[PDB]
């Protein structure tokens, strides 16, 4: 429980690094770790646990920008026509 | 040492408004697909409500003179007061500008 | 001069009076017809 | 010349076509010979 760092203005330091690190997602508040109930397409629930499992680490990809522009468009795309299919519906 | 405006940075734009005497932040942003028209997202309701400051950044191109403009239509540097600079939107890669055409909100005369 | 002078008359719109101010001001040919009635209409033109 | 563009462009946005030719087709108040031969004509300093 090392807190929270002074916040400093600029493009800061390197510290975490894709697929090199290892994290553990914690929630800030309640401070539970966020784990794999283990419970049985994996499909395996994710929770919340005080202590968690000994096999929690989470690598990260980084999407390409492609991909990530592609999901956006998606995702706007979908709230557009729903709206206009309610609106025809109404 | 402060910091100072240099192009290949990405940059949002923000205005206060003191509505319902109320002071508040608002940054420009731009949807670029399906909807050209800018607007305004909060910022200040942070803890309550997170920004889309994903449509909110913009990066500078160019930050070249006014002469050096005219000249270019005709035929990591520092940003100086009086250049004319480009600012493109970082989600849709397009770029901000003043549209010919005009909602007119009451306004008339602007565009 | 021109120039010079159409920058700030639109710097300062008010300079336009209050028909092409904007920001609820009716048009030319509104303001032109209501000082046509102002001027056909006493009370309202002279002092009175 | 792109200012002159520019400031034509300006002017265009400040002043509507249509109110031009609103106010042009504007009537004056003819003068009148009334009774008697007798010319009214309306005070031009009073109207359009």
């Amino acid at each position: 429980d090392v807190g929270v760092r002074k916040e400093v203005d600029g493009m800061g330091t390197s510290e975490i690094k894709y697929g090199d690190s290892v994290c553990y997602i914690q929630h800030v508040d309640t401070g539970l770790w966020l784990t794999y109930q283990s419970v049985d397409s994996i499909q395996r629930k994710a929770i919340m646990h005080h202590e968690g499992h000994m096999d929690d680490g989470i690598s990260l990809s980084r999407s390409q920008h492609e991909e990530s522009r592609t999901a956006r468009v998606i995702r706007s795309t979908v709230f557009l026509f729903n709206r206009f299919i309610r609106g025809l519906d109404a | 040492e402060i910091q100072f405006l240099r192009t290949d940075d990405e940059v949002v734009l923000q205005c206060t408004a003191t509505i319902h005497k109320e002071q508040q932040k608002l940054c420009l942003a731009a949807e670029g697909f399906g909807n050209r028209l800018c607007f305004l997202e909060s910022t200040s309701n942070s803890k309550n409500v997170p920004p889309d400051l994903s449509i909110c950044t913009f990066v500078l191109e160019q930050s070249l003179s006014v002469r050096a403009l005219q000249e270019m239509l005709a035929n990591h540097r520092t940003l100086l007061y009086g250049h004319a600079i480009l600012l493109r939107h970082s989600y849709s890669g397009m770029y901000l500008c003043c549209l010919s055409t005009s909602r007119s909100s009451t306004d008339k005369l602007a565009f | 001069n021109a120039n010079v002078v159409v920058r700030l008359l639109i710097r300062r719109p008010e300079c336009f009076g209050p028909a092409l101010r904007g920001e609820g001001g009716n048009g030319l040919l509104a303001a032109m017809e209501e000082a046509i009635k102002i001027a056909e209409d006493p009370s309202r033109d002279g002092p009175s | 010349k792109g200012e002159a563009i520019r400031i034509r462009s300006i002017l265009r946005s400040l002043i509507p076509l249509g109110d031009l030719v609103g106010v042009i087709s504007i009537a004056f108040q003819m003068p009148t010979i009334a009774k008697d031969g007798n010319v009214v004509e309306p005070d031009m300093s009073a109207g359009f």
